[PDB]
């Protein structure tokens, strides 16, 4: 991996043996908020406002 | 096949009068397909047709019984045409003329017993043999 | 002495043997399964005792020929299987 | 599926051009009586609102079916025959009073025969209330026909009832089902393989 | 397990669970809360 | 040796193993967990373990060495002493039974009855009442004859000190309902919260006012409830937001009034 | 008396009053009540006995064991039945009273098997005993 | 006393070891040595084993040295190695008992009461445990017999800790059968339990006749035995069992058949795909 | 496949019972009555 | 996991020597663990091959370790727990066919693992009936 | 209207209870799967033959 | 949210308002955080009043 796509407060993996990097892992942070961003889009549609 | 639809109410019916009209009215295509003498060996199982309908519905019907409901003369011709018709064996029943009647075979319950081993035995051979077959004929090209 | 093929023993066997009329032979099947001689049951609207154990004891040199003969009966029937087996399914014995 | 749709819109019949309402539950009652179950029909057709609010208008047509559910027989061989004579006369059902009769006929003797397994026969021409030469005639037609599950035994009048357990049923099922699901695949394959 | 149970100093209350739940619980045994 | 191969992979799921927290999926075969130890370290997990539920923040087993997520252990706090009243015992208030019912029960007995009709089942309603004339005892009936969950609460019970700790029950409280599929959640005394629209010119209203709107956002909002259901009991009825009170997906109403005569006779009957 | 109350055996009612009757002089006065009860309980007994050592008892041979009548008998059979104290099926019309559970085919290929695990587990005991006993007296 | 003696494969490869590093520079025919282990209820579990020098005159048959003083030494050495295993008896392997055997195991009932004599057979059978294992016991013969001390059979079993077992499998690996009924493994299977039967009732057969010609007195455990084996033995021209017989025959083979239809499907449906393939590559070469 | 040339060549799913009845179930059962 | 090692001598990788020579290719077949380089496999210590030495007697005797008893062989499997384990396999199996039919007709439509769980389910049905059945008749025969 | 499993006998006059066994739900299920995989051999009929 | 091509967040609610000081503002931060990372992105927010 190269050097530029390690950004500072990211997440990396490194060798549980020699401790060397070995990937930019998914950065994330809070778990109170990453459980926030919508998955599933809900089911109303713009045909159900009227007025 | 309308022919054979009137062939097949005469002899359902045993209404021999209706059977020679349907043949005196529908020979000639008989003659034609080929069939003159398997639809007189016909009059014949009309009569082991009926005996067969009286010995699929009922379990001691007695002779005297069988003559009329099969259109017989006397319960001694019931005795020779059942007697018949048992070892063709189309009715399976057994004749008791010490009293004069006709008790069929009790039936056994039928899965206690290797009839369903068989049956099953002869599905199973047969799927079997399919899969054989059909993994086999999987042809590669190259 | 019987084996279980028909160990069914009759009111009438058991009353022609040890004298007794066939009114308290269940009283003797009652007492022998109670001593706990010989285990079973007892159906008496058919008149027989199924009798399914019995007390084992100490045999002489003629009924241990006896249960030799069974034995080798017994290991006739196990070899005749044994050999039926083995020569039908010589392609998937691993 | 006329039993199905009448009773799916009879708290709603609103088309007053084709029939009378008193029709229109009349012959929602014929066909519920016909093609239904005796659990559907004891909770959709003699526990059902309307469909028991115009019997009392209609009394022939509610004996009909009471005696059916109530296994009243004989009651419910005369109402059979007025239902005959009614449907012959009708438009829509003139094609089909033969066989509306018959499938009734052995609605009645299976459910009679449902709950027992030795029926004499002078006591079920009695619940009937019919001789035991037209019982004996009827049956051997619908035995013969394979509709119901009975054997008769003449010398000694008895009827007796070879209905088959549930295993046996399932067995003769699988065989039948099987036996079709054999055929296809074997169509299949003796196309295909070659 | 182990009556007479003794909640005594009610008076000093900043706290709702502690509501008379009254639960069940076997025969015998009493309370005095004071 | 294909045999011999899968159950090397079935021994590599072993018994010893250790539990912790699956956090994340980071790609196909790997992931991210925090083991009970503290640590979080990067793993493969083996070939199907349900990586369906192996949602992030699950709780599941790992190899002590390797660290690899091996298992998912499937995972409380009310809802299981389970109730005694029955609905013989509460006498009277048939009108009540039959609201509270067809708002509570039928939707989860026979929800093909409300889609012939072609409605939205009213998950939400609330039961008015003098002090004492039975709504906490028709509670706990429904939840004898329930068959999902009764999650209870007393409003005080967000009323609690400390800002935002009111707020934070609620959405634990909504959030066990919907965790569980037809839950039913119960509140005791909601005048404490649901309260009108005072403009909070301290740092308390405006906390208790924060209580009613996360129960607002709860009840309805971005996240539309499946199949879970509310009841409040309130003893004032008048006072409530119109928010909370707003006669549509927030709430429907019941009267619980004081036992009439008859009321009273079958209150007489029941209890003796 | 209490010999006879614990051993697993039919006690008639008849020759216990013969032999153990006059031990009577609670059994006084309403001690006929009681008279009564240890006839009940004397019954009670016979039928575990039967039912224990039984499995199809004809009601004419029952009354005799009993000591009951013919009616008696099937009236105290009912009680017990109706109560789920004795196991019993009474076919009236023949006297085929049956105290045998019905056999599941499962439990009865399960007997089968159960024996057959012991006979081997048998088997291979006595030959390892045999081996020891072969072993031994060879060496003399 | 003691019911069960459970033995482990490092006693069995020990045992091995030590008959092949004494014949191999002698033949001795007979090695012998001591057992540790430790008992949990009456099941004692021998986890370890130890050569003790041995020498006898397989003439006189009551000459033989038996070396206690290194039997001591020996197990304080292995006391200090681990001391959660005390001398739980011996083993010698030879194939058959010996006069000396009720000797030596008095000389070892010295170091343990409870001695458990495991007879550990080298020589790799077919169809045995190599392990048998005997206790000493006097007693007044019920039936008035003269008595005299002699042994008595304790079931014995292999068993191993897990540590053993990871070494097991390991070097088993190569020649190890699946741990998993594959049909052919299962058919095997039967086959060779038929093969132990057979041989089981061979041996009874021998022995009786060997009892009823004389040759042998007469055992009456085993007689017990073998008579209470007939009492078991089952029947099956019974009608009530040939009915449940077939019947749950018929619902085996109910799903035998089941799953024989679903595999022609299968098999039909791969068949077409790989002709529809093979179609489909046809035409793409053709054009 | 192959068409075998060499061979020249209601809505109701009816089950027979097309016999020739002295009515259904009418005069039968007046008949009936009548005799019984 | 038994690795075996012996050193280097300090005279030997400093005078411009490799540690160890190599005349066979039978020294490469197997690879170092990085725990073991980490520590310095190849700095001070070399690593021997194993090649683990087994008798022919040695092996029988482990056998006996698992070798099922003839008793195992000719044993019968409880009756009850073999019915619910057909039925429920069945169920099982009966939903697995569901899909192969929903999937089977999505992809001729549009153009497995319903395919893969069925097969390895009549797989065990299969073993198993067969394997209890013949059990059956042999004992039958046997015992008898 | 299936309160009880008795059968009534009107010869001898006798009413005959016992146990009915439960409806296997082996045979139930295998019966669901045999009409499913006649669907399955239907599709294949459809893709085999028309793609072929 | 149902007819957006972007990343649709909620904030809804009283979410923000956490006991522990110096911890509302965190997450706000790295809830923009996300949308930053995740544009183009539509974050809503039901009852502003409360949060
Ligand atoms: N219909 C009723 N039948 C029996 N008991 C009743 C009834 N209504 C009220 N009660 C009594 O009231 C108590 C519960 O009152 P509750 O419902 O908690 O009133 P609130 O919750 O409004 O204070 C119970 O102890 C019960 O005995
Ligand atoms: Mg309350």
């Amino acid at each position: 991996i190269d050097i530029n796509d390690v950004t500072p407060n990211c997440r990396v993996a490194l060798r549980n043996d020699s401790y060397t990097l070995h990937k930019i892992l998914p950065n994330k942070v809070d778990p109170l908020v990453s459980l926030m961003m919508v998955e599933k889009v809900p089911d109303s549609t713009y045909e159900m406002i009227g007025g | 096949l309308m022919p054979y639809f009137l062939l097949t109410q005469a002899v359902r019916t045993g209404n021999l009068a209706k059977f020679n009209q349907v043949l005196d009215q529908f020979g000639e295509k008989f003659q034609a397909d080929g069939t003159y003498t398997l639809i007189i060996r016909l009059r014949h199982n009309v009569i082991k047709t009926g005996v067969r309908m009286i010995s699929l519905s009922y379990s001691r019907i007695s002779l005297a019984d069988i003559a009329q409901k099969l259109q017989l003369d006397s319960p001694e011709d019931a005795e020779f045409i059942v007697a018949k018709a048992i070892r063709d064996g189309v009715i399976e029943a057994s004749i008791n003329h010490e009293k004069g009647y006709v008790q069929s075979k009790e039936m056994i319950d039928i899965y206690s017993t290797r009839e369903p081993q068989l049956a099953f035995h002869q599905r199973i051979s047969f799927c079997l043999d399919i899969h054989n077959m059909s993994v086999k004929a999987m042809r590669f090209p190259p | 002495t019987r084996p279980a093929n028909h160990r069914q023993l009759t009111f009438e066997e058991i009353a022609k043997s040890a004298k007794i009329t066939v009114n308290e032979v269940e009283l003797l099947v009652m007492k022998a399964l109670s001593v706990g001689l010989v285990k079973g049951s007892i159906d008496e609207v058919d008149k027989r005792v199924h009798m399914t154990w019995v007390q084992p004891r100490v045999l002489d040199l003629q009924q241990i020929k006896g249960m030799k003969d069974r034995l080798e009966f017994w290991c006739t029937d196990v070899k005749s299987m044994e050999m039926l087996v083995e020569h039908q399914a010589h392609d998937i014995l691993t | 599926q006329a039993a199905e749709l009448f009773l799916d819109t009879v708290s709603t019949f609103t088309s007053y051009e084709l029939m009378d309402y008193k029709t229109f539950v009349t012959y929602t009652v014929y066909v519920s009586m016909i093609a239904l179950e005796r659990p559907d029909l004891r909770e959709k057709v003699i526990k059902g609102a309307e469909i028991l609010e115009v019997l009392h208008s209609l009394p022939a047509v509610r004996q009909y079916l009471f005696s059916l559910y109530e296994c009243r027989y004989s009651v419910f061989f005369q109402s059979l025959a007025v239902v005959e004579q009614e449907m012959k006369k009708d438009w829509l059902f003139a094609p089909h009073y033969r066989y509306y009769v018959r499938e009734m006929r052995i609605h009645a003797y299976s459910q009679l025969l449902e709950s027992y397994r030795s029926l004499t026969l002078g006591y079920m021409a009695e619940a009937f209330g019919v001789g035991v030469e037209f019982i004996d005639q009827e049956l051997s037609r619908f035995i013969a026909a394979g509709r119901l599950h009975c054997k008769i035994d003449k010398v000694n009048e008895i009827v007796e009832t070879n209905r088959p357990d549930s295993k046996n049923w399932q067995y003769q099922e699988t065989i039948k089902k099987g036996d079709l699901l054999l055929n296809r695949v074997q169509k299949l394959s003796r196309v295909i393989n070659m | 397990d182990h009556c007479i149970i003794f909640m005594d100093e009610i008076d000093a209350l900043m706290e709702l669970l502690n509501q008379m739940d009254g639960f069940d619980t076997l025969h015998r045994v009493k309370m005095i809360m004071a | 040796e294909f045999l011999h191969a899968q159950e090397e992979v079935k021994r590599i799921q072993s018994i010893p193993l250790v539990i912790g927290q699956f956090l994340e999926a980071v790609d196909q075969n790997t992931a991210i967990v925090g083991s009970t130890t503290g640590s979080n370290y990067y793993v493969r997990i083996l070939s199907t373990i349900d990586r369906e539920l192996l949602k992030p923040n699950a709780s599941v087993a790992l190899h002590k060495h390797s660290n690899a997520l091996v298992d998912v252990l499937p995972p409380m706090l009310t809802s299981d002493q389970k109730p005694d009243v029955m609905y013989a015992d509460i006498g009277g208030m048939d009108i009540q039974k039959q609201e509270v019912r067809e708002a509570v029960e039928l939707p989860l007995t026979h929800f093909e009855l409300y889609k012939q009709i072609g409605i939205d089942p009213p998950r939400g309603v609330l039961m008015y009442g003098p002090p004492g004339c039975g709504k906490t005892m028709l509670a706990k009936a429904v939840a004898h004859h329930t068959t999902a969950a009764f999650i209870r609460v007393v409003g005080s019970e967000f009323v609690q000190k400390y800002l935002g700790e009111g707020p934070r029950m609620v959405r634990d409280v909504f959030r066990l309902a919907k965790e569980n599929a037809p839950a039913i959640i119960f509140i005791d005394e909601i005048d404490a919260i649901a309260t009108k629209r005072f403009d909070a010119q301290t740092g308390a209203d405006r906390e208790v006012q924060r209580i009613l709107l996360e129960l607002l956002n709860q009840m309805d909002g971005f996240d539309q409830n499946v199949n879970v259901k509310v009841i409040m009991a309130t003893n004032r009825a008048d006072t409530l937001d119109p928010a909370l009170l707003r006669p549509g997906r927030l709430d429907r109403k019941i009267e619980f009034p004081l036992p009439d005569r008859r009321q009273k006779r079958l209150i007489f009957s029941t209890i003796t | 008396l209490l010999k006879l109350f614990t051993t697993m055996e039919l006690m008639r009612w008849s020759t216990l009053v013969e032999d153990y009757g006059m031990e009577l002089r609670g059994s006084t006065e309403e001690g006929e009540k009681r008279w009564k009860d240890l006839k009940n309980r004397v019954v009670e007994h016979n039928i575990r006995i039967m039912a224990k050592y039984y499995t199809r008892i004809t009601m004419k041979r029952m009354a005799q064991l009993l000591d009951l009548s013919v009616d008696e008998s099937e009236a105290f059979l009912s009680n017990l039945v109706v109560n789920k104290t004795i196991f019993a099926k009474v076919d009236r019309l023949a006297g085929i009273i049956n105290f045998q559970r019905p056999k599941d085919p499962n439990n009865l290929l399960n007997d089968w098997s159960q024996k057959l695990n012991s006979l081997m587990s048998l088997v291979n005991k006595t030959t390892h005993l045999i081996a020891k006993e072969e072993m031994i007296h060879n060496l003399q | 006393a003691v019911q069960k003696v459970v033995v482990h494969p490092l006693v069995l490869l020990s045992v091995v070891d030590h008959f092949n590093r004494i014949g191999k520079v002698g033949n001795q025919k007979r090695v012998v040595g001591v057992l540790l282990g430790s008992w949990q209820k009456k099941v004692l579990d021998v986890s370890n084993s130890f050569a003790v020098p041995f020498d006898e005159d397989d003439k006189d048959d009551s000459v033989w040295f038996l070396d206690h003083d290194y039997l001591e030494n020996m197990y304080g050495m292995f006391k200090k190695v681990n001391a959660r295993e005390r001398i739980v008896g011996w083993y010698h392997t030879g194939p058959k008992l010996h006069k000396n055997d009720i000797a030596i195991n008095e000389l070892m009932k010295r170091y343990c009461p409870n001695s458990v004599l495991v007879i550990i057979d080298v020589k790799p059978k077919d169809l045995g445990l190599p392990t048998e294992a005997y206790i000493s016991v006097e007693e007044v013969h019920d039936d008035g017999t003269p008595t005299s001390k002699t042994f008595e059979h304790v079931t014995s079993e292999i068993g191993a800790e897990e540590a053993e077992e990871v070494g097991v499998e390991h070097l088993l690996r190569d020649i190890k059968d699946t741990t998993v009924g594959t049909l052919s493994q299962r058919i095997t299977n039967q086959v060779h339990g038929l093969k132990g039967l057979n041989s089981k009732l061979l041996d009874i057969r021998s022995y009786l006749e060997k009892v009823a010609t004389g040759k042998l007195p007469i055992n009456h455990q085993i007689i017990y035995q073998l008579q209470d084996v007939f009492n078991l033995l089952p029947d099956v021209s019974l009608q009530e069992f040939v009915k449940a017989f077939y019947l749950k025959t018929n619902d085996q083979m109910v799903v035998v058949y089941l799953a024989s239809l679903i595999r022609s499907v299968v098999a039909l449906h791969n068949l077409i795909n790989n002709k529809i393939a093979n179609r489909d590559a046809e035409k793409k070469e053709g054009q | 496949d192959d068409e075998f040339e060499e061979f020249p060549a209601h809505v109701w799913e009816d089950n027979w019972d097309d016999d020739n009845v002295e009515d259904d179930f009418s005069n039968q059962l007046r008949a009936e009555l009548e005799k019984h | 996991v038994i690795d075996a090692f012996r050193l280097i001598n300090a005279n030997m990788m400093v005078l411009g020597h490799e540690p160890r020579q190599t005349t066979s290719n039978l020294g490469h077949l197997n690879k170092p663990s990085i725990q073991a380089l980490i520590h310095g496999l190849n700095r001070h210590y070399y690593s021997i091959t194993i090649n683990y030495r087994k008798n022919e007697l040695e092996q029988k005797m482990l056998l006996n370790l698992h070798k099922k008893s003839w008793m195992e062989g000719l044993t019968l499997q409880d009756y009850s727990e073999h019915c619910k384990h057909n039925e429920s396999v069945v169920k099982e199996m009966l939903e697995l066919a569901k899909n192969y039919n929903k999937a089977v007709e999505e992809e001729d439509k549009m153009t497995q693992d319903p395919k893969r769980h069925l097969e390895e389910h009549v797989d065990v049905l299969m073993t198993s009936n067969i394997v209890q059945c013949l059990a059956a008749m042999l004992d039958t025969v046997v015992f008898k | 209207d299936k309160k009880f499993h008795g059968i009534l006998d009107q010869g001898e006059g006798v009413l005959i209870i016992f146990d009915e066994p439960p409806v296997d739900k082996t045979y139930e299920a295998a019966l669901e799967t045999i009409q499913n995989m006649s669907k399955v051999v239907d599709s294949l009929y459809n893709k085999a033959k028309k793609l072929t | 949210a149902h007819h957006t091509d972007c990343t649709f967040i909620r904030v809804s609610g009283s979410e923000l308002v956490q006991k522990f000081i110096g911890e509302g503002a965190r997450m706000v931060r790295e809830l923009f955080v996300m949308a930053r990372e995740h544009a183009p992105s539509i974050i809503f927010m039901d009852e502003i009043d409360s949060i």
